[PDB]
RNA sequence: UGUCCUACGCCGGCAGGCGCGGGUAACCCGUUGAACCCCAUUCGUGAUGGGGAUCGGGGAUUGCAAUUAUUCCCC
């Protein structure tokens, strides 16, 4: 059909520009810690037609896609699923996405190097 | 009566180049349904003469390694091809071929030779069976070379190439192979 | 340089396909998307739903290639 | 095979090779790589800002390189095409669409230097009955030897196809007062031959 | 069978240079250290430079 | 003067049946039926979102064609082609566990029963109600 | 500290048998394939030299090739030399530590730590 | 009154059985119509669009296709179904009818009655 | 023919005319 | 090719576990239901749904032993 008068070509999500002008399930995995598979279970656990395109979700839609990715295993979302199962210091089953993905990283690679474990010290050897 | 495809006629299909009418094989013992036949064509000299030049064309698709065998795909390229044809021009697309091949044949070409640093060319005549040849091998490479990036079908860059090579028009890439190759051989008489 | 075809029909657009491409000869996805400044997918859904109003002739369709033409 | 053995390098290098010709990496890599041993090679005044001859500068790929070194450069080109997208990509050195064969125009003593990258092998095969390989080479070596101020070395780095074309070159280069010889660095390495004949006119 | 190929393509380089001077001087006037035993190839070496290869011309 | 399954075209087969079963609601759908790949081979979930109906149709047209079938057989039918990395391709077998609910579920359908000689085949129900669909679809089809 | 939402003193106190099932996949099968006599008889001197430590300051070296040992938690504050092949290197054993092997501690190799021709004439 | 024969590709062997009937032709209980590849379909009604409906009214055709691939598989199906028609008219119906039906046969595609003698060649030490 | 080709020939044509001319409990107690 | 090849049933989403059978073999895997290919859907010239490397976490399997990732699965 033709444009709505409620078109975003850019949204904000988590930090992240989203380019509306593409489909939902992939301007979905346009966010670091999002693939393709886990945005796909993610708009479908959320009721939300595949075909339709991204920018053009009212705001309703955005918040509760928003609502299951902080918050996949209150919404069927299997254990098996996610990025981080049995974390290290508190083990719970999460899913970070946009800034907890690197900062989550980056103390992974601090505890590798605060112990002088082979890993850590030949990966911070690599630069 | 035998129609390629179903539909396309051989009978009104005629050749105005009388070195390439025994080399450009549409005619009612060459007309055929398709253009798979699976034949013994090159086990001879002078026998893929006889092959029909549509089962030519479609030999001729299956280039560049990823397409090698896939005949079938080639003869839906071939047959979207000729619809397209068709319903642009509004004439049998069996003529628009065999004038692309009139047209996008070299007739006069170069020879390189050398005896010892000393390495020009030599300006030769094409037999018509290396008419065929190139004019077949050019207009797949217009079309290859054509399309390859862009929203345009493999289909469609193919039939505008021989929509424009029967034309005779400077844009074809055949045309203007052929151009450039009787050029030189003009230079290098 | 880089393409920009449009994603979701604008105004001008619409109005200028809508009596424009029911004769063109030549109907593709391909060919009005490169004269229309239109995406595949759009273009696409365009061509069914002018087959939809009954517009447009299809001649034959394919999983890589569907080809229309004018009605008269 | 090779792009010398196609035909006349004009015809050869059109609009669609030029374009795939910057599009090409490895082009883009290998042609600044040797343009850095060319300037090298030849001993230009070290801290002088020198001014060379581009006999085959195509992009302007070596010829950008120099503009780096901050050396003042005149490009020459038989495919007006690869002028064209030269012009296109800003290079700071002049532009001239010119045959070397037929004979550089600049004052006998006016560059101190010659940048010449994968071009001469072009000048030993005869694309027109007209064009003669050995005279060819001649007239364009003996208008470079005077062009070049009398001294200053000329690197031409050359990919020869067989000894003949070798021999042809090296031999019109001497006869024309071109002195010097060849630096072929690595060469028992094939992807690494490269053959630089560093021709000093004095 | 390329190995004899490529030893005498360079022998017949070398011999058209050397059949190029007797002509040069009447109308007129390589990798030898470098190459390896083990392998084919181009070992840099400590007391000489980067391997190159010198042809002065007459 | 029947017309039989085999008379008709597989894929419109397959999609009047897939039809039907959906329009049947008897099957017993699993939970995990959104958030599943059907096979370690796969890349994404299928966009047709009732596949568990197309599967079933697809499961019974094989048991009619090629009966005594397990799930094992099922796994073998519906592989492919699984692109290793920058590795060779090579062929991997369906899931195990959507075979044997899409077998368990036609079963609590009393659509297809065990035999003694092996796996999974028809029952006369299951013949009959192939033959009619298909009677239907040959109607649709053949007679326009 | 805390090691998958447990504190080190009931770690201290957790049983061997459901231990399991906070370490790792690989974690769990060794421990289920269960440590042999060389494991065992290291646990043993490791506890002994924690026995007669002065109780300000930690204890001595205790040296060791067994690189496919695992830390426990037990062995916090032990003060370990595993073999490399050459020599011994001496670690803590930190909370942290309770995931990786020994091995991993003393590295086995060292890192790789790796003029142009102008013609004058 | 019957007769069955053989036809084949490379390793796709089909076996034709031809009998009295009103003109019903199956391939592994299947129509022509339906055997999987359509782009190859005109290869299938060859001798059904040269010989005539007429002529394939009286007879019906069943034949039973293995090994081989999809093309291999046709090229066999055709060449069993004009061996079916070449032996019923030679055994029961006139000599100059199968005459004229062989010729035309011929003249259209040789491999309508021989077997094509091209295989995979072995590799040797 | 051949060999292989020919056996497997064979087998479909003998496995047509079975199927062709196709187209209980066992008697435990012997005794009508 | 096979006394490690495996049919079948159950559990798990997947690697995979449990049980019960056949095969020392044109008998069982196996009418070797292979991949390209064919049909239909989505994608639209964008280093992008192309391309998959290198990395973080978790599960499983073979072994006395997997750490410098044996291998496999998922994100
Ligand atoms: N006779 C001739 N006169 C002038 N230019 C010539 C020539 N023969 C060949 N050339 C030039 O040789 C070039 C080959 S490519 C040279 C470009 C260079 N490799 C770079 O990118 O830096 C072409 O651009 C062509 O124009």
């Amino acid at each position: 059909l033709v444009i709505p008068e409620k078109f975003q070509h850019i949204l904000r999500v988590l930090n992240t520009n989203i380019d509306g002008r593409r489909k939902i399930a992939f301007a979905i995995t346009a966010i670091k810690g999002v693939g393709r598979r886990y945005a796909h279970v993610v708009l479908r656990k959320a009721d939300i037609d595949l075909t339709k395109r991204a920018g053009e979700l009212t705001e309703d839609e955005v918040e509760r896609v928003i609502t299951i990715m902080q918050n996949p295993r209150q919404y069927k979302i299997p254990d098996w699923f996610l990025n981080r199962q049995k974390d290290v210091k508190d083990g719970k089953y999460s899913q970070v996405l946009a800034n907890g993905l690197d900062n989550k990283l980056r103390e992974d690679l601090e505890r590798l190097k605060k112990i002088r474990a082979h890993r850590g010290l030949r990966h911070f050897w690599g630069l | 009566d035998i129609k390629l495809f179903g539909k396309w006629s051989t009978d009104d299909v005629q050749i105005n180049d009388i070195s390439l009418q025994d080399y450009i094989a549409v005619k009612e013992k060459y007309a055929k349904y398709l253009p798979h036949s699976a034949g013994r064509y090159a086990a001879k000299r002078f026998r893929k003469a006889q092959c029909p030049i549509v089962e030519r064309l479609t030999n001729s698709m299956m280039m560049h390694g990823r397409n090698n065998g896939k005949k079938l795909m080639t003869v839906r390229i071939v047959k979207h091809a000729f619809e397209i044809i068709h319903l642009l021009t509004g004439e049998n697309p069996l003529q628009v071929l065999v004038n692309a091949i009139i047209n996008s044949g070299p007739r006069e070409d170069s020879t390189r030779i050398g005896r010892a640093g000393t390495v020009r060319r030599q300006a030769v005549d094409v037999s018509p069976l290396r008419r065929v040849n190139q004019a077949i091998w050019l207009l797949c490479t217009g079309a290859r070379e054509a399309a390859f990036r862009n929203i345009k079908t493999i289909a469609e860059c193919l039939a505008d190439e021989l929509i424009n090579a029967a034309k005779g028009s400077s844009n074809s890439y055949a045309i203007k192979k052929k151009d450039e190759l009787e050029r030189v051989a003009k230079s290098n008489r | 340089d880089k393409l920009n075809n449009l994603v979701l029909f604008d105004k001008a657009t619409y109005d200028k396909l809508c009596k424009e491409v029911p004769n063109y000869k030549l109907i593709t996805p391909a060919v009005v998307s490169e004269r229309l400044k239109i995406r595949g997918s759009l273009a696409r859904a365009a061509l069914q739903e002018l087959l939809s109003k009954g517009l447009i002739k299809l001649v034959s369709k394919h999983r890589a290639q569907v080809i229309y033409t004018r009605n008269t | 095979r090779r792009p010398e053995h196609g035909g006349p390098p004009e015809l050869f290098y059109d609009e669609t090779e030029a374009r795939k010709y910057v599009r090409n990496s490895r082009m883009i890599d290998i042609q600044t790589r040797m343009a850095g041993r060319a300037l090298e090679l030849l001993y230009l005044p070290e801290n002088k800002p020198c001014y060379l001859l581009d006999i085959g500068c195509g992009t302007g790929l070596s010829g950008s390189y120099l503009s780096d070194e901050g050396h003042y450069w005149v490009g020459l080109d038989i495919s007006p095409a690869m002028l064209d997208e030269a012009v296109d990509r800003e290079i700071e050195g002049d532009l001239l669409l010119g045959d070397m064969g037929q004979g550089i125009p600049f004052k006998p003593g006016t560059f101190d230097g010659c940048i010449s990258i994968s071009a001469v092998q072009w000048l030993c095969n005869a694309n027109k009955k007209s064009e003669n390989p050995a005279k060819r080479l001649y007239c364009f070596f003996a208008s470079l030897f005077s062009v070049l101020v009398r001294g200053s070395r000329a690197v031409l780095q050359l990919y020869p196809e067989n000894s003949e074309q070798l021999e042809l070159i090296t031999t019109q280069a001497t006869k024309a007062g071109f002195s010097g010889g060849m630096v072929v660095d690595y060469p028992n390495s094939a992807k690494a031959k490269k053959f630089y004949l560093c021709l000093f006119s004095g | 069978r390329n190995k004899k190929h490529q030893k005498l393509k360079h022998q017949k380089e070398a011999e058209e240079e050397e059949l190029e001077i007797p002509p040069q001087y009447q109308a007129g006037g390589p990798g030898a250290e470098y190459k390896a035993k083990k392998a084919k190839g181009d070992v840099k070496k400590k007391g000489r430079p980067d391997p190159y290869a010198y042809i002065p011309l007459n | 003067p029947g017309v039989t399954v085999k008379d008709v075209n597989q894929q419109e087969f397959v999609r009047a049946l897939a039809a039907f079963l959906k329009k049947s609601g008897k099957l017993k759908v699993p939970e995990w039926v959104d958030t599943v790949k059907l096979a370690k081979h796969k890349e994404l979930a299928p966009y047709d979102e009732n596949w568990f109906y197309t599967r079933a149709a697809s499961t019974a047209r094989h048991l009619y064609l090629r009966g005594g079938a397990g799930v094992g057989s099922m796994t073998k039918i519906y592989g492919g082609r699984q692109r290793n990395g920058v590795m060779p391709s090579h062929f991997s077998r369906g899931s195990k566990s959507v075979a044997r609910r899409v077998l368990q579920a036609l079963e609590g359908l009393k659509m297809v029963e065990k035999d003694q000689d092996g796996g999974r085949k028809l029952t006369p129900q299951g013949q009959r109600d192939l033959d009619r669909i298909a009677g239907q679809v040959a109607a649709a089809n053949k007679k326009h | 500290f805390t090691y998958r939402g447990v504190d080190l003193d009931q770690l201290l106190d957790m049983s061997y048998e459901q231990l399991m099932q906070l370490y790792s996949a690989r974690q769990r099968r060794r421990l289920n394939r269960g440590l042999r006599r060389k494991q065992h008889s290291l646990l043993k001197r490791l506890r002994k030299a924690k026995k007669e430590a002065p109780p300000m300051e930690k204890p001595e070296v205790v040296k060791t090739h067994l690189r496919d040992m695992i830390i426990l938690p037990e062995m916090v504050g032990s003060m370990v030399g595993v073999y490399n092949g050459k020599t011994f290197n001496q670690v803590e054993i930190k909370p942290e530590m309770i995931g990786h092997y020994l091995g991993e501690f003393s590295i086995t190799y060292k890192p790789v730590k790796h003029s142009r021709f102008i013609p004058l004439k | 009154q019957s007769v069955q024969v053989f036809g084949r590709k490379k390793t796709a062997t089909a076996v034709a059985h031809c009998k009295r009937g009103n003109g019903l032709i199956k391939v592994n209980g299947r129509p022509l119509e339906m055997i999987e590849p359509r782009t190859l379909q005109y290869k299938l009604l060859e001798p059904v669009l040269l010989l005539g409906k007429e002529r394939f009214a009286g007879v019906d055709i069943r034949v039973r296709v293995k090994g081989g691939g999809h093309v291999a598989q046709i090229y066999a199906i055709r060449q069993s179904i004009s061996k079916a028609l070449v032996a019923y008219y030679q055994k029961y119906v006139d000599e100059a009818s199968k005459k004229e039906i062989k010729d035309i046969l011929i003249q259209y595609d040789r491999t309508l009655l021989v077997a094509d003698p091209r295989r995979c060649e072995s590799k040797k030490f | 023919v051949g060999p292989r080709l020919s056996r497997r020939i064979l087998q479909q044509a003998r496995q047509q005319q079975e199927e062709l001319e196709a187209e209980r409990e066992r008697t435990t107690r012997l005794g009508p």
